[PDB]
Protein backbone atom coordinates (compact mmCIF):
# COMPACT_ATOMS: atom_id res chain seq x y z
CA UNK A 1 0.00 0.00 0.00
CA UNK A 2 1.23 3.50 -0.90
CA UNK A 3 -1.61 5.38 0.78
CA UNK A 4 -0.53 8.64 2.35
CA UNK A 5 -1.02 9.22 6.07
CA UNK A 6 -2.64 12.40 7.35
CA UNK A 7 0.77 13.81 8.23
CA UNK A 8 1.99 12.85 4.76
CA UNK A 9 -0.86 14.41 2.77
CA UNK A 10 0.29 17.74 4.23
CA UNK A 11 4.02 17.46 4.94
CA UNK A 12 6.21 20.35 3.80
CA UNK A 13 9.82 20.12 2.54
CA UNK A 14 12.91 19.84 4.73
CA UNK A 15 14.79 22.87 3.39
CA UNK A 16 18.44 22.42 2.43
CA UNK A 17 21.23 23.73 4.64
CA UNK A 18 23.10 26.29 2.52
CA UNK A 19 25.78 27.74 4.88
CA UNK A 20 29.49 26.89 5.27
CA UNK A 21 28.53 23.93 7.46
CA UNK A 22 30.99 21.05 7.24
CA UNK A 23 29.88 17.46 7.72
CA UNK A 24 32.26 15.26 9.68
CA UNK A 25 32.25 11.86 8.05
CA UNK A 26 34.05 9.35 10.27
CA UNK A 27 35.17 5.99 8.81
CA UNK A 28 32.03 4.18 10.06
CA UNK A 29 29.44 6.89 9.60
CA UNK A 30 28.52 5.28 6.28
CA UNK A 31 30.21 1.88 6.55
CA UNK A 32 27.10 -0.27 6.09
CA UNK A 33 25.62 1.98 3.40
CA UNK A 34 28.69 2.25 1.16
CA UNK A 35 30.08 -1.28 1.50
CA UNK A 36 29.59 -4.11 -0.96
CA UNK A 37 28.11 -7.06 0.96
CA UNK A 38 30.06 -9.49 -1.23
CA UNK A 39 33.65 -8.21 -1.32
CA UNK A 40 33.32 -6.18 1.89
CA UNK A 41 35.10 -3.32 0.11
CA UNK A 42 33.66 0.08 -0.81
CA UNK A 43 31.15 -0.11 -3.67
CA UNK A 44 32.64 0.21 -7.14
CA UNK A 45 30.66 0.45 -10.37
CA UNK A 46 27.54 0.01 -8.24
CA UNK A 47 24.82 -2.22 -9.62
CA UNK A 48 21.47 -2.34 -7.82
CA UNK A 49 18.76 -4.99 -7.72
CA UNK A 50 15.53 -3.54 -9.10
CA UNK A 51 13.23 -5.58 -6.85
CA UNK A 52 14.84 -4.90 -3.46
CA UNK A 53 17.22 -2.00 -4.07
CA UNK A 54 20.36 -3.72 -2.77
CA UNK A 55 23.75 -2.62 -4.06
CA UNK A 56 26.84 -4.51 -5.15
CA UNK A 57 30.00 -3.96 -7.13
CA UNK A 58 29.17 -4.76 -10.75
CA UNK A 59 31.88 -7.41 -10.94
CA UNK A 60 30.81 -8.90 -7.63
CA UNK A 61 27.12 -9.36 -8.41
CA UNK A 62 27.87 -10.50 -11.95
CA UNK A 63 30.33 -13.10 -10.65
CA UNK A 64 27.79 -14.28 -8.08
CA UNK A 65 25.12 -14.68 -10.77
CA UNK A 66 27.60 -16.57 -12.93
CA UNK A 67 28.34 -18.71 -9.86
CA UNK A 68 24.90 -20.27 -10.33
CA UNK A 69 22.75 -18.92 -7.53
CA UNK A 70 19.97 -16.64 -8.80
CA UNK A 71 19.20 -14.75 -5.59
CA UNK A 72 19.87 -11.33 -4.21
CA UNK A 73 22.82 -12.20 -1.97
CA UNK A 74 21.30 -9.81 0.59
CA UNK A 75 17.63 -10.90 0.95
CA UNK A 76 17.16 -14.02 -1.24
CA UNK A 77 14.71 -12.55 -3.76
CA UNK A 78 14.60 -14.09 -7.23
CA UNK A 79 17.05 -12.65 -9.72
CA UNK A 80 16.54 -13.87 -13.27
CA UNK A 81 19.69 -12.28 -14.65
CA UNK A 82 21.86 -9.20 -15.05
CA UNK A 83 18.71 -7.54 -16.40
CA UNK A 84 17.21 -7.76 -12.91
CA UNK A 85 19.91 -5.31 -11.87
CA UNK A 86 20.63 -1.74 -12.92
CA UNK A 87 23.85 0.30 -12.85
CA UNK A 88 23.65 3.00 -10.18
CA UNK A 89 25.75 5.96 -11.38
CA UNK A 90 24.17 8.30 -8.83
CA UNK A 91 25.34 6.01 -6.03
CA UNK A 92 28.84 5.96 -7.53
CA UNK A 93 28.75 9.76 -7.77
CA UNK A 94 27.97 10.23 -4.07
CA UNK A 95 30.83 7.86 -3.26
CA UNK A 96 33.28 9.69 -5.51
CA UNK A 97 32.13 12.96 -3.95
CA UNK A 98 33.06 11.85 -0.45
CA UNK A 99 35.96 9.50 -1.27
CA UNK A 100 37.65 10.26 -4.62
CA UNK A 101 39.41 7.17 -5.99
CA UNK B 1 40.20 8.20 6.57
CA UNK B 2 37.95 10.70 8.34
CA UNK B 3 37.05 13.42 5.87
CA UNK B 4 35.25 16.74 6.20
CA UNK B 5 32.94 17.86 3.41
CA UNK B 6 30.92 21.03 2.81
CA UNK B 7 27.22 20.25 3.19
CA UNK B 8 26.52 22.18 -0.01
CA UNK B 9 28.80 19.66 -1.74
CA UNK B 10 26.66 16.76 -0.52
CA UNK B 11 23.29 18.48 -1.08
CA UNK B 12 22.85 17.55 -4.76
CA UNK B 13 23.10 13.89 -3.73
CA UNK B 14 20.61 14.23 -0.89
CA UNK B 15 17.79 16.33 -2.35
CA UNK B 16 14.49 15.55 -4.06
CA UNK B 17 14.01 17.49 -7.29
CA UNK B 18 10.24 17.55 -6.83
CA UNK B 19 10.10 19.45 -3.52
CA UNK B 20 13.61 20.90 -3.54
CA UNK B 21 14.16 19.57 -0.04
CA UNK B 22 16.04 16.70 1.56
CA UNK B 23 14.80 13.17 0.90
CA UNK B 24 12.18 12.10 3.42
CA UNK B 25 11.16 8.45 3.15
CA UNK B 26 13.33 8.13 0.04
CA UNK B 27 11.54 6.24 -2.73
CA UNK B 28 13.18 4.88 -5.87
CA UNK B 29 11.80 4.10 -9.33
CA UNK B 30 13.25 0.68 -10.13
CA UNK B 31 13.15 1.37 -13.88
CA UNK B 32 15.81 4.10 -13.78
CA UNK B 33 16.98 4.38 -10.16
CA UNK B 34 15.90 8.00 -9.71
CA UNK B 35 14.74 8.87 -6.21
CA UNK B 36 12.25 11.15 -4.49
CA UNK B 37 10.44 11.80 -1.24
CA UNK B 38 7.76 9.16 -0.82
CA UNK B 39 5.00 11.77 -0.76
CA UNK B 40 6.45 13.72 -3.67
CA UNK B 41 6.62 10.75 -6.04
CA UNK B 42 3.38 9.04 -4.96
CA UNK B 43 1.42 12.24 -5.58
CA UNK B 44 3.23 12.94 -8.85
CA UNK B 45 2.65 9.41 -10.14
CA UNK B 46 -1.09 9.99 -9.73
CA UNK B 47 -1.13 12.08 -12.91
CA UNK B 48 1.98 10.86 -14.74
CA UNK B 49 3.45 7.42 -15.45
CA UNK B 50 6.81 8.82 -16.50
CA UNK B 51 9.81 9.67 -14.35
CA UNK B 52 10.01 13.40 -13.55
CA UNK B 53 13.75 13.32 -14.29
CA UNK B 54 14.56 10.96 -17.17
CA UNK B 55 11.03 10.70 -18.56
CA UNK B 56 11.25 6.91 -18.93
CA UNK B 57 7.93 5.12 -18.40
CA UNK B 58 7.58 3.80 -14.84
CA UNK B 59 4.86 1.25 -15.68
CA UNK B 60 2.43 0.56 -18.51
CA UNK B 61 -0.67 1.14 -16.39
CA UNK B 62 0.22 1.37 -12.70
CA UNK B 63 3.41 3.32 -11.78
CA UNK B 64 3.21 2.48 -8.05
CA UNK B 65 3.96 -1.17 -8.86
CA UNK B 66 7.46 -0.11 -9.91
CA UNK B 67 8.67 2.03 -7.01
CA UNK B 68 10.36 0.89 -3.79
CA UNK B 69 11.24 2.39 -0.43
CA UNK B 70 14.98 3.04 -0.48
CA UNK B 71 16.09 2.40 3.10
CA UNK B 72 19.79 2.65 2.24
CA UNK B 73 19.40 6.07 0.64
CA UNK B 74 17.27 7.47 3.47
CA UNK B 75 19.65 6.14 6.11
CA UNK B 76 22.47 7.93 4.30
CA UNK B 77 20.49 11.18 4.32
CA UNK B 78 19.55 10.88 8.01
CA UNK B 79 23.16 10.16 8.97
CA UNK B 80 24.71 13.02 7.00
CA UNK B 81 22.28 15.90 7.55
CA UNK B 82 22.71 16.99 11.20
CA UNK B 83 19.38 17.40 12.99
CA UNK B 84 17.31 16.43 9.95
CA UNK B 85 16.06 13.20 11.54
CA UNK B 86 15.09 14.70 14.90
CA UNK B 87 13.36 17.59 13.11
CA UNK B 88 11.25 15.34 10.87
CA UNK B 89 10.36 13.22 13.90
CA UNK B 90 9.39 16.29 15.94
CA UNK B 91 7.37 17.53 12.95
CA UNK B 92 5.29 14.36 13.25
CA UNK B 93 4.71 14.53 17.01
CA UNK B 94 3.84 18.24 16.99
CA UNK B 95 1.31 17.20 14.34
CA UNK B 96 -0.11 14.10 16.00
CA UNK B 97 -0.69 16.08 19.16
CA UNK B 98 -2.62 18.67 17.19
CA UNK B 99 -4.79 16.02 15.54
CA UNK C 1 43.43 -13.83 -8.26
CA UNK C 2 44.13 -13.09 -4.57
CA UNK C 3 40.50 -12.01 -4.36
CA UNK C 4 39.46 -14.65 -1.82
CA UNK C 5 42.46 -13.84 0.39
CA UNK C 6 41.40 -10.16 0.48
CA UNK C 7 37.84 -11.04 1.52
CA UNK C 8 39.17 -13.41 4.17
CA UNK C 9 41.59 -10.83 5.58
CA UNK C 10 38.87 -8.20 5.96
CA UNK C 11 36.58 -10.59 7.82
CA UNK C 12 39.55 -11.18 10.13
CA UNK C 13 39.82 -7.42 10.64
CA UNK C 14 36.15 -7.07 11.54
CA UNK C 15 36.39 -9.99 13.98
CA UNK C 16 39.24 -8.14 15.70
CA UNK C 17 37.16 -4.97 16.19
CA UNK C 18 33.88 -6.79 16.87
CA UNK C 19 34.55 -10.22 18.44
CA UNK C 20 31.33 -12.22 17.87
CA UNK C 21 29.51 -13.25 21.05
CA UNK C 22 30.45 -16.65 22.51
CA UNK C 23 32.81 -17.62 19.70
CA UNK C 24 36.13 -16.89 18.02
CA UNK C 25 37.84 -17.82 14.76
CA UNK C 26 41.07 -17.15 12.89
CA UNK C 27 43.98 -18.73 11.01
CA UNK C 28 45.25 -21.93 12.61
CA UNK C 29 48.74 -20.96 11.48
CA UNK C 30 50.26 -19.20 8.49
CA UNK C 31 47.69 -20.19 5.86
CA UNK C 32 44.79 -17.71 5.78
CA UNK C 33 42.67 -20.34 4.02
CA UNK C 34 42.77 -22.69 7.02
CA UNK C 35 41.02 -21.45 10.15
CA UNK C 36 40.02 -22.76 13.54
CA UNK C 37 37.00 -21.70 15.59
CA UNK C 38 35.67 -22.22 19.10
CA UNK C 39 32.03 -22.05 20.16
CA UNK C 40 30.83 -21.91 23.73
CA UNK C 41 27.72 -23.99 24.34
CA UNK C 42 24.72 -21.65 24.38
CA UNK C 43 23.13 -21.27 27.82
CA UNK C 44 19.76 -21.89 26.19
CA UNK C 45 20.81 -25.51 25.56
CA UNK C 46 22.21 -28.77 27.04
CA UNK C 47 25.60 -27.80 25.60
CA UNK C 48 25.94 -25.01 28.15
CA UNK C 49 29.40 -24.96 29.72
CA UNK C 50 30.99 -26.72 26.78
CA UNK C 51 33.73 -25.47 24.50
CA UNK C 52 33.45 -26.88 20.99
CA UNK C 53 36.20 -26.56 18.40
CA UNK C 54 35.70 -26.37 14.66
CA UNK C 55 37.92 -26.49 11.58
CA UNK C 56 37.48 -24.13 8.63
CA UNK C 57 38.73 -24.34 5.05
CA UNK C 58 37.94 -21.55 2.58
CA UNK C 59 37.74 -22.46 -1.13
CA UNK C 60 39.95 -20.50 -3.57
CA UNK C 61 36.84 -18.79 -4.93
CA UNK C 62 35.44 -17.80 -1.54
CA UNK C 63 33.07 -16.08 -0.98
CA UNK C 64 31.23 -17.30 -4.11
CA UNK C 65 31.52 -20.81 -2.68
CA UNK C 66 30.73 -21.69 0.94
CA UNK C 67 33.53 -22.42 3.42
CA UNK C 68 33.98 -26.01 4.59
CA UNK C 69 33.16 -26.21 8.29
CA UNK C 70 33.15 -29.14 10.72
CA UNK C 71 33.28 -29.83 14.45
CA UNK C 72 36.42 -31.45 15.84
CA UNK C 73 34.82 -31.76 19.26
CA UNK C 74 32.48 -34.73 19.67
CA UNK C 75 28.87 -33.59 20.17
CA UNK C 76 25.43 -35.18 20.55
CA UNK C 77 23.13 -33.45 18.07
CA UNK C 78 20.65 -34.34 15.29
CA UNK C 79 22.42 -32.24 12.65
CA UNK C 80 26.02 -33.10 13.53
CA UNK C 81 27.54 -36.56 13.11
CA UNK C 82 30.58 -38.26 14.67
CA UNK C 83 32.78 -36.87 11.89
CA UNK C 84 31.85 -33.39 13.05
CA UNK C 85 29.98 -32.95 9.77
CA UNK C 86 27.31 -30.25 9.95
CA UNK C 87 23.93 -30.38 8.21
CA UNK C 88 23.15 -26.68 7.72
CA UNK C 89 21.56 -25.20 4.61
CA UNK C 90 23.69 -22.05 4.38
CA UNK C 91 26.76 -24.30 4.19
CA UNK C 92 25.48 -25.97 1.01
CA UNK C 93 22.38 -25.00 -1.01
CA UNK C 94 21.53 -21.74 0.76
CA UNK C 95 25.00 -20.18 0.71
CA UNK C 96 25.05 -16.50 -0.18
CA UNK C 97 28.19 -14.56 -1.15
CA UNK C 98 27.05 -11.91 1.34
CA UNK C 99 27.63 -14.33 4.21
CA UNK C 100 30.60 -14.27 6.58
CA UNK C 101 32.27 -16.72 8.97
CA UNK C 102 30.89 -14.53 11.78
CA UNK C 103 27.40 -15.22 10.46
CA UNK C 104 28.09 -18.91 9.94
CA UNK C 105 29.27 -19.23 13.55
CA UNK C 106 26.19 -17.44 14.89
CA UNK C 107 24.06 -19.65 12.63
CA UNK C 108 25.66 -22.74 14.14
CA UNK C 109 25.17 -21.44 17.68
CA UNK C 110 21.51 -21.06 16.76
CA UNK C 111 21.51 -24.61 15.42
CA UNK C 112 22.75 -25.78 18.82
CA UNK C 113 19.87 -24.04 20.58
CA UNK C 114 17.22 -25.31 18.17
CA UNK C 115 18.24 -28.51 16.30
CA UNK C 116 16.52 -29.23 12.98
CA UNK C 117 15.16 -32.76 13.55
CA UNK C 118 13.43 -32.75 10.15
CA UNK C 119 16.74 -32.84 8.27
CA UNK C 120 18.86 -35.18 10.42
CA UNK C 121 22.44 -36.35 10.01
CA UNK C 122 21.73 -38.69 12.91
CA UNK C 123 18.10 -39.95 12.79
CA UNK C 124 18.45 -41.74 16.12
CA UNK C 125 19.09 -38.36 17.77
CA UNK C 126 16.51 -36.41 15.77
CA UNK C 127 14.06 -39.10 16.93
CA UNK C 128 14.81 -38.69 20.61
CA UNK C 129 14.77 -34.91 20.24
CA UNK C 130 11.23 -35.04 18.83
CA UNK C 131 9.69 -37.60 21.19
CA UNK C 132 11.61 -37.28 24.46
CA UNK C 133 13.16 -33.86 25.06
CA UNK C 134 14.25 -34.71 28.61
CA UNK C 135 16.13 -37.74 27.27
CA UNK C 136 17.72 -35.51 24.64
CA UNK C 137 18.83 -32.85 27.12
CA UNK C 138 20.05 -35.53 29.53
CA UNK C 139 22.31 -37.30 27.04
CA UNK C 140 23.35 -34.03 25.39
CA UNK C 141 24.54 -32.59 28.70
CA UNK C 142 26.36 -35.81 29.60
CA UNK C 143 28.33 -35.78 26.36
CA UNK C 144 29.08 -32.09 26.92
CA UNK C 145 30.52 -32.73 30.36
CA UNK C 146 32.37 -35.79 29.05
CA UNK C 147 33.91 -34.47 25.82
CA UNK C 148 33.51 -30.68 25.76
CA UNK C 149 34.54 -29.70 29.30
ZN1 LIG D 1 17.86 -7.79 -2.30
ZN1 LIG E 1 32.17 -5.77 -4.26
ZN1 LIG F 1 10.59 15.69 -2.16
ZN1 LIG G 1 14.20 8.34 -14.10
Amino acid sequence: TWELSLYELQRTPQEAITDGLEIVVSPRSLHSELMCPICLDMLKNTMTTKECLHRFCADCIITALRSGNKECPTCRKKLVSKRSLRPDPNFDALISKIYPS
Amino acid sequence: RTTRIKITELNPHLMCVLCGGYFIDATTIIECLHSFCKTCIVRYLETSKYCPICDVQVHKTRPLLNIRSDKTLQDIVYKLVPGLFKNEMKRRRDFYAAH
Amino acid sequence: LGSALKRINKELSDLARDPPAQCSAGPVGDDMFHWQATIMGPNDSPYQGGVFFLTIHFPTDYPFKPPKVAFTTRIYHPNINSNGSICLDILRSQWSPALTISKVLLSICSLLCDPNPDDPLVPEIARIYKTDRDKYNRISREWTQKYAM
